């Protein structure tokens, strides 16, 4: 084992770890637990104790996946909620898209890691369990190294590998190595021979300071398998995607499915699961049975020929530009790849429609360059060029009139449609000879009964009733009304501060049928100006209003 | 090898924030920089067994190619045990601000204090595990940093104060603010003066910072749109000047006409304009500073350029309000300018009252967590949180 300093832990303040008592097991555990500890013991694993130890893990004995021999576990279940908190190993991690191309590639498995750290002598007293005799006749032990399941073995852990390494990088500044878990990923611009010989030296040097790895013989080959693709020294591609076809499809299975089929739209172009969501409505348990809809067999069979298609992708190359490009697939759904030389793409993802109160193409599209641009900043430390579906006119047009900071880095306008617009823009004065409507809505603050309606100069009118509404609700009522009863240029004064910004905002999206059916009117006139006055004031016009909606 | 003992507020505990992504330009820099305070003992690597952390960044403040380390100790120093304002530094005729930072690399911080200013340089993509250091002298940022040190900082200014006793010099976190009615030219030297002092060791105008008055459209003619929008206007400066009346404007709309028709005003509506617009020149009686209070700095965007905002602690009792433009090249960048603006609106609320205001910005988190590192240059950073910008809000102070 290591000879390298160990960590310095303590438990959380206050708190100490000494109870949970021994499970007996039967006969033949409790003696497939005495010898499997024999061994550790004598290999400076673990160390019979009993000296002054109140503290105790119970030792459970499980079949060992194939074998007819036993093998441990132990509970430090406890133990670890009461171990001091360490620094996250960080679970942010590396993707595809952020590795550089490499001559060679090895990956190193350090995996018998844990055991082959000293712990801080300080607190092994406190790994302490034990095995059961019958007739409780008198096995204490305790870790003298990086238990397997404990709180801080990963992280101290590491934390080891980190500090090994650290020499070797200053002197191979040229050789990658990424850790993560066990795993050791070396890569290098060597000739195959040189770089084997480079591995050999970081084998060697790990096993100096006690890690043990795999020999060239033992190595695992490329490509690697990474979070769903297959990573190759010169390039990744996407590990096949195999539909299931079944008479029998449980809730479950529908939806890993429609699972699935998500992870893939990132990737792969036109997959659909629309149909196979629909199958869904209602379901009454996961191991109920839905028969796939004609149309879900459907897409599903197309989904099958869609995901058949070898998507491959290429590394970083720190010499060229990143360059997003991005597209507006429906309303709220957008796709983008990123690139460095055309069709060569390093990424493409697929971001769903955001459904919420109340926005706009323009405004989508902003969120989602923000989040492209904080992606990369990640993958890359880098932000790409931008080609957008939109016109610097329209940006210009947007920004320069929205109430909000929002912004845009260097981009490029790209004529690809279906292009991101403004579907209506509001006057900004009154309309001459356009009629005047003065709206307005008032509801109960106990009944929820409400009234919305207007008056409006050519002395039109009208009023109506609601039940179970709101004053947003029936002021909002109220402006529908007058985009209804209305030629294709309206002024329309309201004295709703809340119905006003919404449409200030010049929405073209929202989850509200009402606000839907507005924006649509709205789009189809040919002049809107939308005004606001004080609620209840003597404004002619306004008071009349108020009048016809108070009973 | 001094040092005095300092302490979390009772039951708090270390800050545990999360870094940010970082450009690899901050985070080649920022290795560079660590370095060289790891060789200079200013800090230290960290083992796994310290679990608290604080986010750091690099900005480069005003017109340099170098990089400066800055750590968001927000919230470290909302943890911190507390320590312990001429009014001279606010009515100044001129005031200059200093970066004593360094001084601080001077001090060695309490050793069982320095787990908690635990930070971290991040490795893109994630491919190499983060650096971890922690303090070993006091840190820049730190609210603990100017008091532990405040001691040594009034000695090495007595001098300048003895020499200079016209001068005020206040000190806010990193920052020392030197104000004095003297001509620019004896007056910058008389810094320049200050700079070679401190050397041998390690431009606001405040008479100009008001609560500008609120005026009223005047026009040859008045449409019953320009009538409405008017009265609306004034309805809601009601709320700040009581005596602001309305009942000639609003007879004027009586009845339901046209939004263009033109509406003859009335020898009444005129003086009952021309009584408002009275009431306006000037800001409203009886607003006065609390200090057990917090203060709140509330920003709108007017657009093409222009960002209102007014520093208050009760609603509508504005201790200060204004305007912010132009800064030429940031031409198209509303987060640019947003963070000029909180800036300029910090230093503005230091001078005056030496504390920093909670900051209400009309932006989406998103968009202001994505760049605003990109273009910050203070030593200090103000607390803030976002807002949808009432259409109201904006016309009135437009
Ligand atoms: O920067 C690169 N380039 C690269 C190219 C191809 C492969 Cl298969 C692997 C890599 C590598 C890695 C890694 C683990 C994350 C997966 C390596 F460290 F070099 F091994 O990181």
């Amino acid at each position: 084992i290591s000879p390298i300093e160990t960590v310095p832990v303590k438990l959380k303040p206050g708190m100490d770890g000494p109870k949970v008592k021994q499970w007996p097991l039967t006969e033949e555990k409790i003696k497939a637990l005495v010898e499997i500890c024999t061994e550790m013991e004598k290999e400076g694993k673990i160390s019979k104790i009993g000296p002054e130890n109140p503290y105790n893990t119970p030792v459970f004995a499980i079949k060992k996946k194939d074998s007819t021999k036993w093998r441990k576990l132990v509970d430090f279940r406890e133990l670890n909620k009461r171990t001091q908190d360490f620094w996250e190993v960080q679970l942010g991690i590396p993707h595809p898209a952020g590795l550089k191309k490499k001559k060679s590639v090895t990956v190193l498995d350090v995996g018998d890691a844990y055991f082959s750290v000293p712990l801080d002598e300080d607190f092994r007293k406190y790994t302490a369990f034990t095995i059961p005799s019958i007739n409780n006749e008198t096995i204490r032990y305790q870790y003298n190294v990086l238990p397997q399941g404990w709180k801080g073995s990963p992280a101290i852990f590491q934390s080891s590998m980190t500090k090994i390494l650290e020499p070797f990088r200053k002197q191979n500044p040229d050789i990658v190595i990424c850790q993560y878990m066990d795993d050791l990923y070396v890569g290098s611009d060597l000739e195959i021979g040189q770089h084997r010989t480079k591995i050999e030296e970081l084998r060697q040097h790990l096993l100096r300071w006690g890690l043990t790895t795999p020999d060239k013989k033992h190595q695992k080959e490329p490509p690697f398998l990474w979070m769903g693709y297959e990573l190759h020294p010169d390039k990744w591609t996407v590990q096949p995607i195999v539909l299931p076809e079944k008479d029998s499809w449980t809730v479950n299975d529908i939806q890993k499915l429609v699972g699935k089929l998500n992870w893939a739209s990132q990737i792969y172009p036109g997959i659909k699961v629309r149909q196979l969501c629909k199958l869904l409505r209602g379901t009454k348990a996961l191991t109920e049975v839905i028969p796939l809809t004609e149309e879900a067999e459907l897409e599903l069979a197309e989904n099958r020929e869609i995901l058949k298609e070898p998507v491959h992708g290429v590394y970083y190359d720190p010499s060229k530009d990143l360059i997003a490009e991005i597209q507006k697939q429906g309303q709220g759904q957008w796709t983008y790849q990123i690139y460095q030389e055309p069709f060569k793409n390093l990424k493409t993802g697929k971001y769903a429609r955001m459904r919420g109160a109340h926005t706009n193409d323009v405004k989508q599209l902003t969120e989602a360059v923000q989040k492209i641009t904080t992606e990369s900043i990640v993958i890359w430390g880098k932000t790409p060029k931008f080609k957008l579906p939109i016109q610097k006119e329209t940006w210009e047009t947007w920004w320069t009139e929205y109430w909000q900071a929002t912004w845009i880095p260097e981009w490029e306008f790209v004529n690809t449609p279906p292009l991101v617009k403004l579907w209506y823009q509001l006057e900004k004065e009154p309309i001459v000879g356009a009629e005047t409507f003065y709206v307005d809505g008032a509801a109960n603050r106990e009944t929820k009964l409400g009234k919305a309606g207007y008056v409006t100069n050519r002395g039109r009118q009208k009023v109506v009733t609601l039940t179970d509404t709101t004053n947003q609700k029936t002021e909002l009522q109220a402006i529908y009304l007058a985009l209804q009863d209305s030629g294709l240029e309206v002024n329309i004064v309201t004295d709703s501060q809340y119905a006003l910004g919404i449409i200030q905002a010049q929405p073209d999206q929202s989850e509200s049928e009402l606000v839907n059916q507005i924006i649509e009117q709205l789009i189809k006139k040919e002049k809107v100006y939308l005004a606001w006055v004080p609620a209840h004031k003597g404004i002619g016009g306004n008071e009349q209003v108020d009048k016809l909606v108070s009973a | 090898i001094e040092t005095v003992p300092v302490k979390l507020k009772p039951g708090m505990d270390g800050p545990k924030v999360k870094q940010w992504p970082l450009t690899e330009e901050k985070i080649k820099a920022l290795v560079e920089i660590c370095t060289e305070m790891e060789k200079e003992g200013k800090i230290s690597k960290i083992g796994p067994e310290n679990p608290y952390n604080t986010p750091v960044f690099a900005i480069k403040k005003k017109d340099s190619t170098k990089w400066r380390k800055l750590v968001d100790f927000r919230e470290l120093n909302k943890r911190t045990q507390d320590f312990w304002h001429p009014a001279g530094l606010k009515k100044k005729k001129s005031v200059t601000v200093l970066d004593v930072g360094d001084a601080y690399f001077s001090v060695p911080l309490d050793e069982d204090f320095r787990k908690y200013t635990a930070f971290t340089i991040p490795s893109i993509n994630n491919e190499t595990p983060g650096i971890r250091y922690q303090y070993n002298v006091l840190p820049q940022g730190w609210k603990g940093s100017p008091a532990i040190f405040q001691s040594s900082m009034t000695k090495i200014l007595e001098p300048f104060r003895k020499q200079n006793p016209d001068i005020v010099i206040c000190q806010y976190m990193d920052d020392l603010y030197v104000g004095s009615d003297l001509e620019i030219g004896q007056h910058r030297t008389k810094i320049e003066e200050l700079r070679q002092h401190l050397l041998r060791w390690g431009e606001l105008h405040p008479d100009k910072w008001t609560v500008q008055p609120i005026v009223l459209p005047e026009k040859d003619s008045w449409t019953v749109n320009d009538i409405q929008k008017l009265v609306g206007k004034l309805n809601w400066a009601s709320q700040i000047y009581p005596g602001i009346k309305v009942r000639q404007l609003c007879k004027l709309l009586r009845g339901t006409k046209a939004l263009t028709e033109v509406i003859p005003l009335t020898e009444e509506a005129e003086l009952e304009l021309a009584e408002n617009r009275e009431i306006l020149k000037e800001p409203v009686h009886g607003v006065y500073y609390d200090p057990s209070k917090d203060l709140i700095a509330e920003i709108q965007k007017q657009g093409q350029g222009q960002w209102t905002y007014q520093i208050y602690q009760e609603p509508f009792k504005n201790l200060k309000t204004g305007k912010y433009a132009r800064m030429r090249g940031a031409h198209t960048n509303d987060v640019k300018q947003l963070t000029e603006a909180v800036q300029k609106i910090t230093t503005e609320s230091i001078v005056i009252w030496g504390k920093t205001p909670k900051f209400k910005l009309p932006i989406q988190k998103e968009t202001w967590e994505t760049w605003w590192t990109e273009y910050w240059q203070a030593t200090w950073i103000p607390e803030w949180e976002f807002v949808n910008t009432p259409p109201l809000v904006k016309l009135w102070y437009q």
